[PDB]
């Protein structure tokens, strides 16, 4: 992982995303979202994430 | 018969049921502070509390 100046940035589009397998880990300290509610994210399409 | 402008009272009250219909029916297109403007939205995106 870079520096924090120097954040590594990334793209990712066209694609099905599981967030339900990055949800029930606990591996992650914190895991906190602003806009959406978690469990709600398997029932979304976006575009560039 | 020759002279279209001879009934303006009509007119006039009819523009105005008119306009005060059309916006009452645009001011439902308005964020008031909200994140969004569409609640179905809100709904199958965010949490209740």
């Amino acid at each position: 992982f870079a520096s924090v100046y120097a954040w590594n940035r990334k793209r990712i589009s066209n694609c099905v995303a599981d967030y339900s397998v990055l949800y029930n880990s606990a591996s992650f300290s914190t895991f906190k979202c602003y806009g959406v509610s978690p469990t709600k994210l398997n029932d979304l399409c976006f575009t560039n994430v | 018969s020759s002279t279209a402008s001879a009934l303006g009272k009509l007119q006039d009250v009819v523009n105005q049921n008119a306009q005060a219909l059309n916006t009452l029916v645009k001011q439902l297109s308005s964020n008031f502070g909200a994140i969004s403007s569409v609640l179905n939205d809100i709904l199958s995106r965010l949490d209740p509390p």
